[PDB]
């Protein structure tokens, strides 16, 4: 049966999607047991069960348990890991019931929706059914199917034999790479490709290929790590991360893995001192949008691309499936495939559309939303299906599009898009209460502008603001972005008010993330905005010093509350920086506190509170002095805060701790 | 950190998955059977011990 | 403090160096907190935004020289001038006397 078919698959170097749809116990569990025994690419298979750590390894056969919930990113990542002949068994609920399935049963994975209870996500199911149904490639086994026909397999059955599967890199390694010429030999190369293309392996070759003594010595850097393992394993590779990397200049050829992830400022400086190989993943989950990639490239570039996967043969139906399901395809930035495409000429028109557009397939259909998705996704530094699922099923998702000429069914492409995500009642609706003063902040509703993007050909038209206005047009609106003097004014010009400036530079952008709100209702939202804004005002000195970068908080622009915050750190989980900065409530408290503010009290981890807050001593340093095991430091800081408050006012603190 | 939270009084066995790091940070360096202030879970646990 | 005023005048009116007045907040940062002026982009206490960018921001001398468009050395002069301006805004009569003696 399928075991014969499995033999064909590994020979072809392809993988297939096996869908088990039915009762949880019936089709799903028992069949999985049977399949494990039966399907033996090798004896059986590894059959890793998924219901990030996994990538370096590969496995024969795996199971994805969507019965309750479907996390698409996980599905895509899992596929990339599977070896040749492997089967990805997708466990689904009863097929008839699946679309509606999700409600009480719900898509548990609804961590995209994040309503109190999980919901249906019909649209996603519909898209899924479309791709699945389209061709014969995926095997659908439904319960109540006494016998399932298996196209392909032993005997004559459907599956046209691919050639036995078993040059692109070689053409690339030294070869395109021999950078010597009238033009400079030293320059920057940028190889980009989808996952599993061999970018790393390609990057590894150059390491030895250049020999310490001989061709030359190399170097390597990367963002939050990324699998450094393949490149070096394929590799003198040594690794100092970019920031630490900023130290001294030894090497002839630098290689940076997925540089798009690294801050423009840091990246640019580094590229100047040497010759580099720039690698970046695109067209997949956790890849980088090609729209952004161009802007990034422009900053320079000799760019090259690799088309074929090392792990499987091209045309692998499993991979095609995920790409289509996930909407991996990039085409809109260069051009649309139609008479129109590429720049979007004409007068830009602002309009809104609902999620419902998702089901209908006619004018305003899957296509319109799909096009919007491609544009926003394309413009982001990182791409993720969570975004896609949210767009499809999540409630509280609203879109506005800026489109070029519209007339007949087919017209030119969209110039811009705005995606609003209601939030309230992640990012603007999780933190305002953890980071802000009102415990209640989480209760209201607002729409975060998760993503806004204007086609690069069209930018600086005012379409961006036009998009926002349309959003407001017919408690508040919010946005969180990496702070830039430039971006802030855009939002300020938008009518946003600066809410918060956090502590940690965006790992990717390198700028600190700020939050702003555009007050829609006066009842409490302008109140929360103003109150936070005022709080930030008090905090301003604290933040600037704390920043290290010590950037002053302009924000979009040219106490009893403290007691509550303080109690929250002392009595509860609120983090140190939230209370702390140079002097938010925490430093404020140290100034007042007679206690050990100094060697022990104040506000922070070290002298427990003071040495970190005042001194800026390291966590490790005070752990030794204080003789704490680590983690315990925070506990001590909290305890120190509690002590100071009690000294100040015993009765007040007791009540606060209580409620 | 997954949680197997039991409720004496009634006999309520529930399981909670808490992925975000920041919340669980309060359980770190605490001893067995200590008094937990489940407000580092502003969610469904508003004022719990 | 009144002692701070004297120190501040010494930087503004005379040669005393920046760190002496400055640190994170000796008299100089103290002055920036109080000063309504350009403490931020221009005022405060230090070389950069002239005073603030160095004192608050910890921006490099080279960095503000470019933004401020100073030749170098001139930065200190500008910092001093900025300090003088802030003091005058705070109290004109007091600063005049201090400058004098």
């Amino acid at each position: 049966r399928i075991p014969t078919l499995i033999r064909n698959g590994l020979q072809t170097k392809k993988r297939s999607f096996f869908v088990v749809v039915g009762d949880h116990a019936k089709e799903a569990i028992v069949h999985l047991y049977y399949i494990m025994s039966s399907m033996d690419v090798r004896q059986n298979k590894s059959v890793l069960w998924a219901y990030d750590k996994i990538l370096g390894n590969t496995y024969g056969m795996c199971i994805l348990q969507d019965f309750e919930a479907i996390t698409p990113n996980i599905l895509a990542r899992t596929i990339e890991t599977v070896e040749g002949g492997g089967l990805v068994v997708l466990l689904l609920k009863g097929m008839t019931s699946l679309k509606q399935l999700y409600t009480m049963t719900m898509d548990v994975h609804a961590r995209y929706r994040t309503e109190a209870h999980d919901d249906v996500i019909a649209r996603f199911n519909e898209r899924f059914l479309l791709s699945l149904g389209s061709c014969e490639s995926c095997l659908v086994i439904d319960d109540e199917l006494n016998v399932l026909p298996i196209s392909g397999g032993k005997g004559v059955k459907p599956l046209p034999p691919p050639d036995e599967d078993e040059v692109d890199q070689a053409k690339a390694l030294l070869t395109f790479v021999d950078a010597i010429a009238e033009k400079t030999l030293r320059n920057t190369v940028t190889l980009t490709a989808a996952r599993g293309r061999g970018k790393s392996a390609a990057m590894g070759v150059a390491i030895a290929a250049a020999v310490a003594y001989g061709y030359s010595n190399i170097f390597i850097t990367s963002p939050s790590p990324e699998n450094l393992k393949t490149l070096f394993e394929f590799v003198t590779i040594q690794y100092i991360r970019p920031q630490d990397a900023h130290v001294l200049g030894q090497a002839e050829l630098v290689v940076i893995d997925e540089a798009a992830a690294i801050p423009l400022p840091l990246v640019k400086k580094l590229m100047g001192p040497y010759l580099v190989f720039m690698a970046s993943t695109i067209s997949g989950y956790e890849g980088t949008g090609r729209s952004l990639s161009l802007k990034l490239i422009k900053q320079l570039l000799k760019e090259i691309t690799l088309s074929e996967p090392i792990r499987y043969a091209q045309g692998d139906n499993v991979e095609k499936w995920l790409n289509t399901l996930l909407c991996l395809d990039a085409t809109l930035p260069r051009s649309k495939i139609s008479t129109t495409g590429c720049p979007d000429p004409s007068q830009c028109e602002l309009l809104h559309v609902n999620r419902d557009t998702l089901f209908s397939f006619h004018p305003v259909s899957e296509k319109f939303l799909q096009q919007m998705v491609a544009l926003y996704v394309a413009s982001h530094y990182k791409n993720s299906p969570n975004d896609l699922q949210l767009m499809s099923d999540a409630p509280a998702h609203e879109l506005f599009v800026l489109t070029g000429p519209i007339q007949e069914g087919r017209l030119p492409e969209p110039l811009c898009v705005i995606q609003v995500s209601l939030e309230g009642k992640d990012l603007i609706p999780w933190l305002v209460s953890q980071q802000f003063q009102d415990d209640e902040f989480a209760s209201l509703s607002g729409a975060r502008i998760v993503r806004i993007a204007t086609n690069p050909d069209y930018m600086s038209m005012g379409y961006g603001s036009k998009a926002l206005q349309l959003l407001v047009d017919y408690d508040y609106v919010g946005v969180s972005y990496g702070l830039t003097q430039q971006l802030h004014k855009f939002w300020k010009r938008a009518q946003f008010v600066p809410v918060y400036l956090r502590q940690t530079a965006n790992d990717l952008t390198g700028e600190h993330t700020c939050v702003m709100i555009r007050p829609l209702q006066d009842g409490n939202d302008p109140s929360w905005l103003g109150a936070f804004a005022a709080d930030f005002h008090k905090r301003f000195l604290s933040l600037l010093s704390y920043k290290f970068r010590e950037f002053p908080s302009i924000l979009a622009l040219t106490t009893p509350f403290d007691h509550k915050r303080l109690e929250s750190y002392a009595n509860g989980l609120l983090d140190y920086h939230v209370v702390l900065d140079l002097m938010p409530t925490i430093a404020q408290l140290y100034f007042t506190g007679r206690l050990r503010e100094a060697v022990k009290l104040s506000g922070l981890q070290q002298a427990i509170l003071l040495a970190l807050g005042l001194q800026r001593k390291d966590i490790d340093t005070l752990a030794t002095e204080l003789n704490l095991p680590g983690s315990q430091v925070l506990a001590i800081f909290m305890k120190i805060m509690r002590k100071v408050t009690q000294h100040f006012g015993a009765l007040v603190s007791g009540a606060i701790a209580a409620e | 950190m997954k949680f197997n939270i039991s409720y004496p009084l009634t006999g309520a066995q529930k399981c909670i998955e808490i992925d975000d790091d920041k919340k669980c940070n309060i359980f770190m360096d605490k001893k067995m059977g200590q008094e937990v202030e489940g407000d580092t879970l502003g969610d469904e646990f508003k004022g719990y011990v």
